[PDB]
RNA sequence: ACCUCGGAGCAGAACCCAACCUCCGAGCAGUACAUGCUAAGACUUCACCAGUCAAAGCGAACCUCAAUUGAUCCA
């Protein structure tokens, strides 16, 4: 669970939340998977590698997504 | 155990305009030899005769998606005529806010050299990309 | 050894002794137009279309709705040359169209158009879009009767509504403004529906929103039998098509089979076939009108995955099929060393018994 | 080639196939492919780096080269920082 | 090297540039042959003549700067 | 393998582990003759240890 | 192909003026 | 022969599949590029009223793209 | 003795180098051309000759 | 007289096919300098050697001809 966690900070606990809302869970917690080797021990590894990499960040087609988005927002222009 | 959460593993979906928004569809890739590029999913036919003025954005497949036409009442009846600059580049306004309207926002025109070098087209194309269409379709996705 | 054409092989209706005097293709668009010609006459030979299209039976779709009006096609030509007249008339349209400077109004534009022949052009795109080989199984109609429809973004501004159009969650979170121009007096009824919604089976669509028994065109008296909730399209599951559906109810029906209670948010309970849900209630009426947009994952669908629907929230991903290989063989030949990265399963090594 | 030998009756290795090949463990064989470094200037980005990639050799060959080397050059050997580690093993094979 | 390399970048851009003026300046030259005929040796006759006076009023400029 | 060699009890864990003493338990047999320096540990086998 | 009735169906210099 | 449905063409003039699946061979009609002057001047100088036709390759797509699969029911 | 093989320089000073044809009669010739190790399109300046062609 | 490679007939219609058989040629040339790197899958001059086509990705823009040629060692 990410907001009992009391070892992150205030900013930093939303900004990953708002930030990753695809792997939160109903409940609030969040998960996070790797498989890339046959040992556990480093899927675990790089797991938390990624928590460390997503906390020190926070702290700090897409095109194709713009366009469709300008598209619909330049057509929705209409008054009541 | 609700028979909302019910789900089935695999998802079917039925619309065939899925992939191609999606980007994954497959284009009919081919045609080196011949001059109309099949690698395309939404495709532009402009007929200029020597009466009208027409317009199809059609599907790989053959079959238009929607039309415009100097033949209509609807668009004849504000004009001077048929076959002008005009009657060009607003038949091309005109087509853009249908692209617009029915969601196309890619689509593909290849014209001939003397097509493109007519300052008709291509006062037609600025038209389209100031109504808010490119004439450049994505790169697929696989891999 | 040789067999005689079986049909008439092209180019043989032309003369040869006599070819001089023939006209030429002095173009090549005159040549790519009888190209296309030829091409969409049929042949007797395997060709291209018959391997690669969708293959429409030979019978006509068959569609018992509004047929068109009587209109005198001789009173229609005559205003309509009469307007010409008018207009070749006139004296600033000469500069206009050799200087370049015209325009057009857009809206009226597509006011008259809709108003003229919009329908025949709406149906090609549900046809299309693949409406009617799903909900009615090939069978059609023509959407006579205009039909707009408006999410209030807040209460400023709005998003139209129209075939083919993107529609936030966001915004269709709430019920949207409608109007279809009829105060005639005969009833009328509307029902949005999901069509690929649906995810334990295929031909299931999901219904939204109904109203029936709408007398004139206000709509706010119009019961509803299947209250509101907006759609759930699913993250990654692409793309979702909503319809808008409206029948011209001539005579007031009852419902029972679809008479739902307060929404309880049961899928089982939203789901139904329009197949038979048309053959059943609406023997009395016809289609009048249709519209449609489509729509997408949201983080307001992820809102009432978790809240609304009391559920968990569905993520699904496309997925490709595995790269080929062939066969391995004990002694490769002519074949780069990664052959046998081509087929290792791990990354990393691995030591049988040290 | 040279089955026994006169100071110890014995057989005997061609240095050539072993500066030229080497063995994996899996019974493979591979070689660097002849002109990679010749006339680069005539031959096409495609040929040219086709001539620099390692391929391996059928098994009529492999047999003889075989032959021609002893056992001593077909051990297993656990080296450092050999990229053929993975190599020397097969993975997945049937027929 | 690489903070130097622009600028000779756009010095090639103008060695390009100045090798296609002098390209068009001799060929415009070589444009205008002759006009009373089509001889066969002839043509490398007469418009020496002019050759030689141009090169040489470019050799009595350069004296006389 | 160390795993099996311990469960098996021809080492002791009970006392340093040495290489002369994984070569009388015959846990690896050696080439000296053959230049191989010592004896390496693989990452196969992390779990149950 | 010749065997098949489709032999024949490209050919263009009987069209086109030979010289 | 030429090219024709997901079947690309090296400059070795040789046709290869771009997608997976059964081939077909019909017999369609040929509209060349503009550039190409030869192809421009038959059509040209051909008769009016009269067509040409070529063989094609086409494979047909066996398998699609992919599928949608559920990966976390959350 | 028409053409001439010639060997081009990295100036940056990374050492890469490559070679093409030349006319014997055309004077020196420098070429902008990618370099693996910079990345990005750089000119190369030919030194010498290797064998004629 | 020839000794290598390519095109055409003999070999007419998927492939292959010889003769001190019948004909024509080649032992280059021209334009760029991304004529950069990597990679699935396949062809293959009847073995091997060699020789071929190429999806995709990175990184970039916005090759033609028909043969037009040469292994290892060594320098
Ligand atoms: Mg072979
Ligand atoms: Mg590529």
């Amino acid at each position: 669970h990410l907001a009992t966690a009391e070892w992150i900070a205030e900013p930093v606990r939303q900004k990953i939340a708002i930030t990753h809302k695809n792997k939160i869970n109903r409940l609030g917690e969040l998960i996070l998977t790797s498989e890339s080797s046959r040992y556990q021990f480093r899927n675990l590894a790089d797991c938390l590698q990624k928590i460390r990499d997503m906390i020190t960040e926070a702290s700090q087609k897409l095109h194709r997504i713009r366009i469709e988005n300008m598209n619909r927002e330049r057509l929705r222009q209409k008054r009541i | 155990p609700v028979e909302n959460e019910a789900v089935a593993p695999e998802f079917t979906n039925r619309n065939p305009r899925n992939l191609e928004l999606l980007s994954v569809a497959r284009k009919e890739r081919g045609w080196r030899t011949v001059f109309p590029s099949r690698e395309f999913w939404h495709r532009l036919r402009v007929i200029r005769t020597q009466h009208h003025v027409e317009a199809l954005v059609e599907h790989q497949n053959g079959k238009v998606v929607v039309s415009a036409s100097t033949r209509e009442w609807a668009i004849k009846k504000h004009l001077y005529s048929t076959r002008n600059v005009v009657a060009c580049e607003s038949i091309g306004r005109v087509l853009a806010q249908r692209c617009l309207e029915a969601g196309i926002n890619f689509m593909v025109y290849q014209p001939t050299p003397w097509e493109a070098a007519s300052d008709s087209m291509k006062r037609l194309q600025s038209a389209m990309t100031e109504g808010g269409v490119v004439l450049r379709e994505p790169q697929r996705i696989y891999e | 050894r040789r067999t005689p054409p079986l049909g008439p092989m092209p180019n043989s209706d032309i003369d040869l002794s006599n070819l001089e005097r023939l006209e030429k293709y002095r173009s090549f668009d005159r040549y790519r137009r009888r190209a296309e010609q030829e091409a969409q006459a049929p042949h007797w030979w395997r060709t291209y279309r018959e391997y690669f299209g969708e293959k429409t039976d030979p019978k006509e779709k068959i569609d018992i709705g509004l047929p068109p009006p009587k209109v005198s096609r001789t009173q229609q030509l005559l205003e309509r040359k009469q307007a010409i007249q008018e207009l070749r008339a006139n004296v600033e349209e000469e500069r206009a169209a050799r200087l370049r400077t015209a325009s057009v109004p857009l809206d009226a534009v597509r006011a008259e158009w809709e108003r003229t022949c919009g329908p025949y052009h709406k149906q090609r795109l549900a046809e299309y879009y693949g409406l009617y080989r799903d909900l009615f199984h090939g069978a059609t109609f023509v959407p006579r009767v205009p039909l707009h429809v408006a999410y209030a973004v807040g209460e400023d501004d709005l998003m139209p509504v129209y075939c083919g159009n993107e529609v936030t969650p966001t915004e269709a979170a709430q019920a949207p403004e409608v109007t279809y121009e009829a105060e005639e007096g005969s009833l009328w009824t509307l029902l949005l529906t999901s069509l690929d919604g649906h995810l334990l089976e295929p031909d299931a669509e999901y219904l939204h929103w109904l109203l029936t028994n709408i007398p004139g065109n206000r709509v706010a008296e119009g019961q509803v039998t299947c209250p509101y909730l907006p759609p759930f399209p699913a993250r990654g599951s692409g793309i979702h098509r909503l319809a808008f559906l409206l029948f011209k109810q001539d005579q007031p029906i009852d419902f029972s089979e679809d008479a739902r209670p307060s929404p309880c948010y049961q899928l089982a309970q939203r789901t139904f076939r329009t197949f038979d849900f048309y053959k059943k209630h609406q023997e009395t009426m016809t289609p009048a009108g249709l519209s449609f947009f489509q729509c997408r994952w949201d983080d307001s669908v992820t809102y009432i995955f978790h809240q609304l629907l009391d559920m968990r929230e569905p993520v699904f991903e496309f997925v490709r099929p595995p790269p080929y290989h062939p066969k391995q063989k004990r002694f490769p030949h002519r074949q780069p060393l990664r052959y046998l990265d081509r087929y290792r399963d791990s990354h990393e090594p691995t030591y049988g018994i040290y | 080639l040279t089955y026994f030998s006169a100071r110890k009756g014995k057989r005997k290795t061609v240095k050539a196939v072993i500066d030229r090949f080497l063995r994996l463990h899996c019974g493979l064989w591979v070689r660097r492919k002849a002109g990679y470094k010749k006339k680069l200037w005539k031959k096409t980005p495609a040929r040219k780096k086709r001539l620099r990639e390692f391929v391996f050799c059928n098994k009529t060959q492999s047999k003889l080269l075989d032959k021609m080397t002893t056992s001593f050059w077909k051990r297993r050997n656990w080296y450092v920082d050999d990229p053929y580690q993975k190599y020397h093993d097969r993975t997945n094979l049937k027929v | 090297c690489m903070a130097k390399m622009p600028q000779m970048i756009v010095n090639w851009q103008q060695q390009q540039r100045e090798n296609w003026e002098k390209a068009q300046a001799d060929k415009e030259r070589r444009a205008r042959l002759q006009a009373e005929a089509q001889e066969l040796l002839g043509y490398q006759v007469d418009p020496r003549s002019a050759r030689f006076q141009e090169l040489l009023q470019d050799l009595e400029k350069k004296e006389r700067k | 393998r160390l795993q099996y060699l311990i469960d098996l009890g021809r080492v002791d864990p009970s006392q340093p582990i040495d290489l002369t003493q994984l070569v009388n338990g015959r846990g690896v047999t050696i080439q000296p003759l053959k230049r191989d320096y010592g004896v390496q540990l693989v990452e196969e086998g992390a779990d149950t240890f | 192909y010749k065997t098949k009735p489709t032999h024949g169906i490209g050919k263009y210099k009987h069209l086109i003026k030979a010289e | 022969w030429h090219p024709g449905a997901h079947v690309g063409v090296g400059k070795n003039k040789c046709l290869y599949a771009l997608e997976e699946g059964i081939v077909r061979y019909t017999k369609e009609v040929y509209v060349p590029h503009p550039r190409n002057t030869e192809a421009v001047d038959l059509i040209t100088r051909l008769p009016k009223g009269a067509v040409l036709y070529k063989t094609f390759v086409h494979v047909v797509p066996a398998k699609p793209e992919g599928t949608f699969k559920l990966v976390a029911m959350l | 003795s028409k053409n001439i093989l010639v060997r081009m320089v990295s100036e940056a000073g990374t050492g890469f180098c490559f070679n093409t044809k030349r006319n014997r009669l055309r004077e020196k010739l420098t070429l902008l051309h990618y370099d693996p190790v910079v990345k990005q399109r750089v000119l190369f300046v030919e030194k010498k000759k290797i064998r004629s062609l």
